[PDB]
């Protein structure tokens, strides 16, 4: 009777991850109560689904088109944010959980003058192949110093000229949840890169931080995509319970529990997994 | 009028010359000229928000040295 | 690529630099100084103190920043490198360009010279280093214009500095690799890869025998290298900020350095403890030139980002408080246009320069209208505000510190303006078409005889430049030189079709239309952009004297009858849909 | 002729390689003709271009074939599918790199006949399971995902396509040349189709037909045949076969009796199921064909397990018209006509099952069943 779950596996994977995000359902019920006595449907529908899963999870413990997954998560978090800002006119669930701040630094190679931009971010989009690699290499391709030359020269306002420049990104403010959007797709013509990175269970972002910080991050949810093309496929999610310490493999209508070591080996690019990781979620320790 | 940055699929940064009045379809046409990716396949993320078709760069407060992020859709279901 | 037409609004003679100076060359025989300016002009100066006007000549053939110049062949030949991706050979005694080398694909930044072999190397941002023989280049003719190119290879990033020794047996390259690569120019073979710098290198030196190398980098350190041992034998941390210029004496024992920190030092190489602060400049130091007439050098010439070139005496270095406070000799410089605003008529520009003077310019006539002085630039923009909209038809770049106006096929003819709105006494006029005919007025191919567009004339000395969009300069000439024999053949080859249609074929560009549907205030129509409201008023009058009985409104605002729909759509409409006008009885 | 064409490509593929697009344009045009001789030559011009040219001209060959299948002409589609199957067999390695373009045909199944859908799933499945390298594992699981969502699609047309493809793939996975993990994968897929086709009777009938035709015309693994026999024999017995000791009960407006028996016994529960439709009885014949083929393969042509279904009675009413044909209502006559067809179809499939026996008393039972078919068919005319 639950063969229709697979038709919305993009939304199911996002909801499965959001369910186990520390404090997400704690914050949603707080907003639901506020909207309850105010008398918006997205918060109410979210609470009903969270209650429904709680009934299902308790029973499990006691009596044993096609859409992008990241895009759906973007719409859900964006709509939650707008409702929170409307409640202003607590209410910072999206800002505290998923929203951080980047400092983008440009250095002209002629005058050596520094210019900076401040931009918010909810996820970190990193490449998976250059054009065996690890996640640190991907963030280095994202945040380390890159030189823009040739057809991509920087226009310096100090020199009033097109000059070569160095661009570097730094993490100023860190959210509780770090989302890694993996560009497991390339262009010539669009194709899917089936070779994943070496995903680590521990992530330290001090290498690209404005200040030296001892805050480490631990992986707790992976959203994978199965298919040989980017136009269609299937989404699965593997979350971590914090049964605690085991990974839940949500596959349409079935749930599988595995050890942390077993799941890590399944993520190895050497074995050539069929499920290509697409979103990595890290929580602050 | 102003120059913005786009981080492409490989993480390499390119530059675009845009007006504050350009629509999102104009930026995507410029990105296709430099990257060869069809505009209907392009997703542009600025400051954690996806740029919606029909709006302009001034709607999103996109200024000089602002960085967009280019991704595609990994459809599933 | 698509060919663009650009021109510079300037005076016939630009005596002083209008931007910074990138390179310096000193001629000891004639006592002449060469300055490679950021305004794309090389100038010759007399370093004699008797002359109250040191200006001699201007060497104007480049179209972008001139990055390096070397004086070779006993001061008879000058080799120049520039941001327009060209290397050019000059007659330094007369001051005209003889030939242009187009082997580079990006900005050319560095030039190396070997006096004994008369060998010159050119390196740039395309990671290419090319070797040239000056005598072969100087002996080039129109018939014999072929040269065999010998290029060094192995550099994985853009070169910012280059060096050769006197004997022409060692060449060193500095780049953003943070390492130094050494070749043998005779055999074009790699020798070594010096490492230790942690940033880009912009200054390189070598001794006569070519076994010791001096390098300065953006990390703020000067490193002395030994080519025999392939190692850094000494490191000097003298400047607070990056090091951009280096100079050494004939004994190769004292190094003169300057950079972004604006301070110039004389450091003893055998022991770095003896450090003398020569001066503190008013701008970051780009290049320095030593006066090698006597030992020790009496003075040093300094080029900065400012348009002024100063000489500082070195009397008493070997005999913190700076050694000098005021420069001995000063070469005056002009002002650079740093800010630009195009007025609503798309014909006049207000500019602000480095002296805070505000000037009023006429793009169509390619001349300055009036000087305003130290007036507030933003207030002057509001003071000259007009209630009119003209489509954009030109682009402005201030890379050389001067007004360069660029005309591209996409929007060159997008601005149609009635003669009454302009200052010409109403026939309907295209500003882009009129300007192109004035720029190519002297071209015989445009004569059918009448000369030009018949309304205005750009100054005859206006430099007209043809180039590819984001590419190379196809052809450069003055406005008055189009009638020459050699220029006419070059114009036939380079002038693109979209300019031929208007200047030669005398065709008329398109007439753009806006569709607007009238609705009675409580039927789609398309017309010319310069159609006045009065014409729409009278059209309704026949549908139902016309001005007095009918009033038109848009977005709940009354419309000026003398105003046109182009202005209406841009200013009052404030919407993404088709223009809507409402007709109501007065 | 083919040998002349084969010799041309074999010894002069150096010169021909520089103009593969010219050859392919000629080949594509030749396939649009109406003569089999010209059509066969154009197919060979595709096959030889794929074999003797480089990687780029090979992708053009596959891309040209994909356009032929998505064209609309019946003859063009079947011929291009024949070339695709040939290219997979000769060069599976080169076709594994072109699987993305071959998979793209699944988006245009609306203009493809069910016969060509089965062939398209055959070339896709035989390509995915041709090798066991890591490249094949990606398409193997990708084909599984496409079918798992056609089976679960809301459209009935796509659900039937999923049944065809899943049975087609299961035949190639279970094809005898198989480890336990391979045997449980084909078992898992079959359970998925059986579960997804339970709701609709016509969709269920298609599953029984497709899976029976697979067993009859293909040789599967011995272990795979073991599981299918046990589940089909048990389910069919629990679905239709009932004990004759228990008399029928219900509100039937006609007397219910055991009819057409031969010579403590089992009987076919048919009339109550059809009246309850006012396992579906409409799938009684295709399901029994599946059961019979399963028992034959397990026991190597032996049918001692299902010997009781030949002589078992059938729960039927007094189907002889007792001068009440005019008085019969419109609903009753429609139910009466459907009653005859299902009983006739059941009798016809029994004759199919036991027509290969040798026992003299067995043959007389088959003859009696054949006589019943003739008698029932005459009664159907009334
Ligand atoms: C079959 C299934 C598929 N999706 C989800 C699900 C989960 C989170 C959020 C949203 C969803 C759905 C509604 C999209 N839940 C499922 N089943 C319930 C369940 C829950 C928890 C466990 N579990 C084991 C150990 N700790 N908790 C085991 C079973
Ligand atoms: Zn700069």
């Amino acid at each position: 009777g639950l063969n229709n779950l697979g038709n919305t596996s993009y939304l199911n994977s996002i909801l499965q991850v959001l369910y186990f995000c520390p404090g997400f359902k704690s914050g949603v019920k707080h907003l639901f109560n506020i909207i309850s006595r105010k008398k918006y449907e997205l918060i109410c529908s979210l609470q009903s689904l969270i209650i429904s899963v709680e009934q299902l999870q308790a029973s499990f413990l006691l009596n044993p088109l096609q859409h992008d997954a990241q895009e759906v998560l973007q719409c859900i978090l964006g709509n939650i944010q707008e409702t929170c800002q409307l409640l202003k006119k607590g209410f910072e669930l999206v800002e505290k959980l998923f929203q951080g701040q980047l400092v983008l630094r440009t250095r002209c190679l002629e005058c050596e003058s520094l210019t900076e931009r401040r931009e918010d971010f909810q996820d970190i989009s990193v490449p998976v192949q250059e054009d065996m690699k690890t996640l640190r290499w991907a963030i280095s391709q994202f945040a380390s110093v890159e030189r823009i030359v040739g057809e991509d020269k920087y226009f310096c306002e100090n020199c009033h000229h097109y000059t070569e420049a160095e661009r570097s990104l730094l993490f100023d403010k860190m959210p509780e949840v770090i989302t890694i959007h993996l560009k497991c797709f390339a262009a010539s013509g669009l194709s899917k890169i089936n070779t994943p990175l070496l995903t680590p269970l521990k992530l330290s972002l001090e290498e690209w931080s404005t200040k030296p910080t001892n805050d480490s991050y631990g992986l707790f949810a992976v959203v994978m995509h199965s298919g040989i093309t980017i136009s269609s496929g299937h989404y699965t999610a593997s979350v971590k319970v914090t049964y605690e310490g085991k990974w839940l493999l949500f596959d349409d209508s079935e749930v599988k529990v595995t050890e942390e070591k077993d799941f890590l080996n399944s993520l190895s690019p050497s074995t050539s997994p069929t499920s290509t990781p697409y979103l990595l979620f890290y929580k602050k320790l | 009028s102003m120059q913005i940055f786009v981080k492409t699929l490989t993480g390499k940064t390119i530059t675009l010359e845009v007006e504050p009045s350009d629509t999102i379809e104009n930026v995507k046409a410029k990105i296709q000229d430099k990257e060869g990716i069809p505009p209907d396949q392009q997703r542009l993320i600025f400051a954690g928000k996806q740029l919606e078709d029909g709006r302009t760069l001034s709607d999103y407060n996109i200024q000089k040295e602002s960085t967009l992020h280019l991704v595609l859709r990994l459809r599933g279901g | 690529r698509k060919v663009q037409v650009s021109y510079v609004i300037r005076d016939e003679v630009e005596k002083y630099n209008r931007n910074g100076v990138n390179a310096l060359q000193l001629d000891p025989a004639l006592n002449r100084l060469f300055t490679a300016g950021r305004d794309s002009i090389i100038r010759i100066w007399s370093v004699n103190q008797h002359k109250q006007d040191p200006y001699i000549a201007s060497m104007e053939h480049h179209t972008d920043w001139v990055n390096d110049i070397v004086l070779c062949c006993n001061g008879k030949t000058l080799i120049s490198a520039s941001s327009d991706t060209t290397v050019k050979v000059w007659n330094a005694h007369k001051g005209f360009c003889m030939s242009t080398l187009r082997t580079h694909k990006d900005y050319v930044k560095a030039l190396a010279y070997a006096k004994d072999k008369e060998l010159v190397a050119s390196a740039g941002l395309d990671r290419q280093i090319f070797l040239w023989d000056v005598n072969t280049l100087t002996a080039l003719t129109a018939s014999n214009n072929t040269v065999t190119t010998s290029s060094l290879s192995g550099n994985k990033d853009s070169i910012y500095s280059l060096a050769m020794n006197q004997l022409g047996t060692i060449i060193v390259s500095g780049s953003t690799e943070k390492v130094l690569r050494v070749w043998d120019p005779r055999t074009c073979a790699k020798l070594m890869k010096l490492k230790g710098h942690t940033d880009n290198v912009k200054a390189l030196l070598l001794n006569r025998d070519g076994t010791q190398c001096l390098s300065g980098s953006s990390d703020g350190t000067i490193r002395l290298w030994s080519l025999g041992q392939q190692r850094c034998i000494a490191t000097y941390r003298v400047h607070d900020e990056g090091v951009w210029a280096l100079q050494v004496n004939d004994a190769f024992t004292h190094v003169y350095s300057g950079g972004r920190d604006r301070k110039i030092y004389c450091t003893d190489l055998r022991n770095p403890d003896i450090r003398v602060l020569i001066c503190e400049e008013k701008a970051p130091v780009l290049k320095m030139e030593l006066d090698r007439s006597a030992d020790p050098p009496p003075a040093i010439w300094v080029a900065t980002t400012k348009s002024t070139v100063n000489k500082w005496t070195l009397k008493g270095i070997h005999n913190i408080t700076p050694l000098c406070t005021q420069p001995d000799q000063v070469i005056k410089g002009g002002a650079s246009i740093i800010q630009c605003h195009i007025l609503n008529d798309k014909r006049h520009i207000l500019t602000k320069d480095t002296n805070n003077n505000v000037a009023y310019w006429d793009v169509l006539k390619a001349c300055k209208v009036e000087d305003l002085g130290k007036v507030d630039f933003e207030d002057e923009i509001k003071k000259r505000f007009k209630m009119v909209y003209v489509p954009n038809w030109f682009s402005v770049d201030l890379k050389t510190g001067m007004l360069t106006i660029t005309l591209d096929e996409s929007d060159c003819f997008a601005a149609w303006v009635s003669a009454k709105d302009a200052g010409f006494s109403d026939p309907k006029l295209n500003l882009g078409g009129l300007l192109l005919q004035a720029l190519l007025e002297y071209w015989p191919r445009t004569h059918v005889v009448q000369k030009g567009n018949g309304y205005f004339q750009v100054p005859p000395h206006t430099p007209v430049i043809f180039g590819e969009a984001g590419g190379r300069t196809l052809f450069r000439l003055l406005c008055r030189d189009s009638g020459g024999e050699t220029e006419s053949m070059l114009l036939n080859e380079t002038v693109p079709q979209w300019v031929i249609d208007i200047t030669v074929d005398k065709n008329m560009p398109k007439f753009n239309k806006i569709p607007f549907y009238l609705q009675p205030h409580a039927d789609r129509l398309s017309a010319s952009d310069m159609l006045q409201v009065r014409k729409v008023m009278e059209h309704v009058y026949e549908k139902i004297l016309a001005e007095e009985k009918i009033e038109l409104l848009c977005q709940d605002q009354v419309l000026d009858p003398n105003m046109d729909l182009r202005t209406v759509k841009h200013f009052i409409w404030k919407s993404g849909g088709d223009l809507t006008l409402h007709y109501r009885q007065k | 002729q083919e040998q002349l064409l084969q010799s041309t490509f074999s010894v002069h593929y150096l010169v021909l390689k520089d103009m593969c697009s010219s050859i392919l344009s000629l080949a594509q045009s030749l396939l649009h003709s109406l003569d089999q001789s010209i059509i066969s030559f154009g197919s060979l011009l595709y096959k030889y271009a794929f074999k003797f040219f480089d990687t780029y001209c090979q992708q053009e060959v596959v891309g040209a074939l994909v356009t032929h299948i998505c064209s609309g002409n019946e003859a063009e589609v079947d011929t291009a599918l024949d070339v695709l199957l040939e290219l997979v067999v000769l060069n599976p390695s080169a076709m594994m790199m072109n699987a993305v373009f071959v998979k793209g045909i699944l988006d245009y199944l609306d203009n493809i006949s069910p016969q060509q859908i089965r062939k398209l799933f055959y070339v896709l499945s035989t390509l995915a399971f041709s090798k066991q390298n890591e490249a094949s594992s990606h398409i193997q699981d990708d084909m599984h995902l496409v079918i798992r969502k056609q089976l679960s699609s809301t459209v009935f047309k796509y659900k039937l396509i999923g049944i065809i493809g899943a049975v087609t793939m299961a035949g190639i996975m279970a094809a005898d040349r198989l480890s336990d993990e391979q045997c449980t994968q084909v078992t898992s897929l079959l359970q998925l189709v059986h579960s997804c086709s339970e709701q609709s009777p016509q969709a269920s009938a298609l599953y029984y037909d497709e899976f029976a035709n697979l067993i009859q015309h293909e040789k599967l693994d011995p272990k795979a045949l073991e599981w299918v026999g046990h589940t089909i024999c048990n389910d069919f017995q629990d679905a239709f076969v009932v004990d004759s000791c228990v008399v029928p009960e219900g509100d039937f407006p006609f007397p219910v009796k055991a009819l057409y028996g031969l010579e403590d016994g089992i009987a076919i529960n048919l009339l109550p199921l059809l009246f309850s439709q006012d396992v579906s009885p409409l799938c009684l014949a295709p399901y029994f064909r599946l059961l019979r083929l399963c028992v034959e393969r397990q026991h190597n042509g032996n049918l001692e397990e299902i010997d009781g279904l030949l002589d078992c009675p059938i729960f039927l009413t007094d189907l002889e018209p007792g001068e009440k044909l005019e008085s019969m209502s419109a609903k009753e006559r429609s139910f009466m006509c459907s009653l005859i067809f299902l009983t006739l179809n059941w009798f016809r499939e029994i004759v199919n099952a036991f027509c290969q026996e040798t026992s003299p008393e067995m043959k007389g039972k088959v003859l009696t069943r054949l006589k019943h078919i003739v008698e029932l068919q005459i009664i159907l005319e009334k």
